[PDB]
């Protein structure tokens, strides 16, 4: 399959991008707290569902929170100023909350039953978001080493979202707060002057530069 | 999993 792209909302987000987030991709966006990475994903959840014209997929969702901050209500805000039923946007986003970080692993496995069956539908799954990737892991866990139960047990977790971007393409979107080099695509996120948010590509020789963007109504704009 |  030819690669998506699921534009965030702000043209220079998306310009950075090369034309938003990709399909048969991991995307990691990083950054410290209050930098944006929770907003991003409510916005991507609600463009993903747009046509393709307006920056979509005509695709469904799933969303593994594992800090609690998945909000329905700013779901419904994105939606209706995007000019999409909220209704709708929220029935074609499935939601799962991760206990820990095994549970966390099992639940990309329950995903896969549910991409498979909306596989050839009207509505295939376009976006995986895990939010946050890696905080069970980092509370439950200790040791750096690569033979150490966190890096063992994130390299499997982060290999079968690999694989499920990959087999059914899907967009996968993980958010990480502040291995490193496992995602495609790293972007790092801060929060600027006067509420600004900007984002630069790690360790991608895709466009030199920073986009620039503010969280509103609209889940993101330029 | 559950819709939203």
């Amino acid at each position: 399959a030819t690669i998506g792209r699921i534009s965030t909302g702000s043209k220079s987000l998306d310009k950075l991008l090369g034309g938003g987030i990709e399909t048969q991709a991991i995307t990691e966006v990083f950054g410290e707290f209050g930098s944006g990475k929770t907003q991003l994903a409510h916005t991507l959840a609600v463009m993903v569902q747009l046509p393709p014209e307006e920056g979509g997929l005509n695709g469904s969702v799933m969303w593994i929170d594992t800090e609690n901050t998945f909000r329905p209500e700013r779901i419904r805000e994105i939606a209706q100023n995007r000019g999409l039923d909220p209704d709708e946007v929220l029935k074609h986003i499935a939601y799962a909350r991760a206990f820990n970080s095994n549970h966390q692993m099992l639940l990309v496995q329950q995903a896969e039953d549910m991409i498979k069956e909306l596989l050839n539908t009207d509505r295939p799954v376009k976006l995986l978001i895990v939010d946050s990737l890696t905080s069970h892991f980092r509370s439950e866990y200790i040791g750096r080493g690569a033979l150490a139960e966190r890096q063992q047990k994130l390299a499997k977790h982060l290999a079968d979202l690999h694989r499920l971007a990959n087999l059914y393409d899907i967009a996968v979107f993980v958010t990480n707060q502040v291995l490193a080099h496992s995602a495609t695509l790293r972007v790092y996120l801060r929060k600027g002057k006067g509420g600004k948010r900007i984002a630069r590509l790690i360790d991608a020789p895709l466009p030199e530069g920073e986009a620039v963007f503010s969280i509103t109504e609209k889940g993101i704009e330029d | 999993f559950h819709a939203a």
